[PDB]
C-alpha cells in the first residue's frame, strides 16, 4: 500500500477519520452510511495489498531467488495477476470517488453521496464476467495451491528458508501463503454484507436506494455463478476419479 | 509458539463476527462495530503453552455450499455457534452444521458456543419470542445439544459485555493442542 492511502484509512471509522468540526455538521444517518462506505474502501485497500504481497513478495521472490519450475509458482499463486488488475482498478475508482468528494482545503473531510452507480458498473457486463471466470478458476485451484505449498515446505530446505525469511516481519503476521489464499477466496462473500449495510442507511435519496438494491442483486448473482462454477482440482488426479 | 487454526461456524446473525471482533480488538468498539472480519493471529498463552491462534470467520458463506468448505482445510478447532435469543439457530446445529463439519473436518474438536447470553434476561427478547410460542435457549438445552452432537464441550458468552469471551478462546486453544 502507499502511505497516502494508508493514512487516509488509518482510523477505525469515517467518524474518526474526518475532523470533528466537520463530523458535527452532519446527521447521524449520514455518519452511519459513511462509516460503512469507509469500511468497504478500507477493506478493498487491504485486499489489494494482500494480492501485492502474493505477486511481489511471494511469487516474484520465488522466481528470482529459487530454482523451482515456473509451473510450480503458477500452481502456488493461480490468477494472481488477473485478480490484482481487477481489484486495483476497482480500488482506483473508489479512491477517486472519495478524492472528488473532498472539501477544498482538506485532504480528509468528504461525504460520498453516490456509490451504487460505481457498484453496478463493477458487478455488471464484461467486468463481472471477468470476475466470475477468474474467481471460479481461483477457487477451483485453491486446495491444489495449499497442498503444493505444504509439499514444498516439508521437502525443500531452500523453499522453507525463503518462507521463514520473507514472512519474519511483524507486518506479515497474518499474511503467510495459505492465509493470503483464504483471504482472497473469502473476499467475494464480504461484498453483500457491506453493500446491504450501506443500503440500510441510504434511503434518503431514492435513486441511491435503487442503485444499491440493483448492485446487491448483481453481487449475489455473481456469487451464485462462482459457487456453481467450482470443481476442486487435485494434484495427480486420474481421469477415472474425475468422470465418476 | 506452535501455529493452530480456528474456524467459527453457525447461522447468519448468530453473533460470530461480533465474537471474533471483541476478542481480537484490544479496546471495545465504542464508536463503530465493523461489518466484516478479515483474519487475525492471536498470541495466546494457555496452561504454560504459547500458541499463535489464527482466527477465521464463515459469515457471508452460509448460502454458498461450494465456496464455504474452502474455509476448512487444516482447521485445528471448530467453534460452532448458536444464538441464545434464537432457538431456531440451535435446531440447525445437528442437521446442518454438524454433518458438514464432521465430513470436512474429521476428528477436529468442536466447541458448541451459546452466544448473546445477556439476552436470556432481556424483556424485548422474551416478549418477541413469546409471540412465536418460544423462549430463550436454556443452559441445559445447550449442554444436551453439545452432548448429542459429540462436542468436546459446551460454553456460553456475551460479545456485548465481554463475559466468557476470553474463556472460550483459551479453551479452544487447549482443544487444538490435543
Ligand atoms: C457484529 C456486528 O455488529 N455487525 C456485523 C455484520 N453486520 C453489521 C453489524
Amino acid at each position: 500500500s502507499m502511505e497516502m492511502d494508508e493514512k487516509d484509512f488509518a482510523a477505525d471509522s469515517w467518524s474518526l477519520a474526518v475532523d470533528s468540526s466537520f463530523l458535527q455538521q452532519h446527521k447521524k444517518e449520514v455518519m452511519k452510511q459513511q462509516d460503512v462506505i469507509y469500511e468497504l474502501i478500507q477493506t478493498e485497500l487491504h485486499h489489494v495489498r494482500t494480492l501485492k504481497i502474493m505477486t511481489r513478495l511471494f511469487r516474484t521472490g520465488m522466481l528470482e531467488e529459487l530454482h523451482l519450475e515456473p509451473g510450480v509458482v503458477q500452481g502456488l499463486f493461480p490468477c494472481v495477476d488477473e485478480l490484482s488488475d481487477i481489484h486495483t482498478r476497482f480500488l482506483s475508482q473508489l479512491l477517486e470517488r472519495r478524492r472528488q468528494a473532498l472539501c477544498p482545503g482538506s485532504t480528509r473531510n468528504f461525504v460520498i453521496h453516490r456509490l451504487g452507480d460505481l457498484l453496478i458498473s463493477q458487478f455488471s457486463g464484461p467486468s463481472a464476467e471477468q470476475m466470475c471466470k477468474t474467481y471460479s478458476e481461483f477457487c477451483s485451484r485453491h486446495s491444489k495451491a495449499l497442498k503444493l505449498y505444504k509439499e514444498l515446505y516439508a521437502r525443500d530446505k531452500r523453499f522453507q528458508q525463503f518462507i521463514r525469511k520473507v514472512t519474519r516481519p511483524a507486518v506479515l503476521k497474518r499474511h503467510g501463503v495459505q492465509e493470503c489464499i483464504l483471504l482472497v477466496t473469502q473476499r467475494i462473500t464480504k461484498y453483500p454484507l457491506l453493500i446491504s449495510r450501506i443500503l440500510q442507511h441510504s434511503h434518503g435519496i431514492e435513486e441511491e436506494r435503487q442503485d444499491l438494491t440493483t448492485a446487491l442483486g448483481l453481487v449475489k448473482e455473481l456469487l451464485s455463478n462462482v459457487d456453481e462454477g467450482i470443481y476442486q482440482l487435485e494434484k495427480g488426479a486420474r481421469l477415472q476419479e474425475i468422470y465418476n | 509458539a506452535i501455529r493452530k487454526k480456528l474456524v467459527i461456524v453457525g447461522d447468519g446473525a448468530c453473533g460470530k463476527t461480533c465474537l471474533l471482533i471483541v476478542f481480537s480488538k484490544d479496546q471495545f468498539p465504542e464508536v463503530y462495530v465493523p461489518t466484516v472480519f478479515e483474519n487475525y493471529v492471536a498470541d495466546i498463552e494457555v496452561d504454560g503453552k504459547q500458541v499463535e491462534l489464527a482466527l477465521w470467520d464463515t459469515a457471508g458463506q452460509e448460502d454458498y455450499d461450494r465456496l464455504r468448505p474452502l474455509s476448512y482445510p487444516d482447521t485445528d478447532v471448530i467453534l460452532m455457534c448458536f444464538s441464545i435469543d434464537s432457538p431456531d439457530s440451535l435446531e440447525n446445529i445437528p442437521e446442518k452444521w454438524t454433518p458438514e463439519v464432521k465430513h470436512f473436518c474429521p476428528n477436529v474438536p468442536i466447541i458448541l458456543v451459546g452466544n448473546k447470553k445477556d439476552l436470556r434476561n432481556d424483556e424485548h427478547t422474551r416478549r418477541e419470542l413469546a409471540k412465536m410460542k418460544q423462549e430463550p435457549v436454556k443452559p441445559e438445552e445447550g449442554r444436551d445439544m453439545a452432548n448429542r452432537i459429540g462436542a468436546f464441550g459446551y460454553m456460553e458468552c456475551s460479545a456485548k459485555t465481554k463475559d466468557g469471551v476470553r474463556e472460550v478462546f483459551e479453551m479452544a486453544t487447549r482443544a487444538a493442542l490435543q
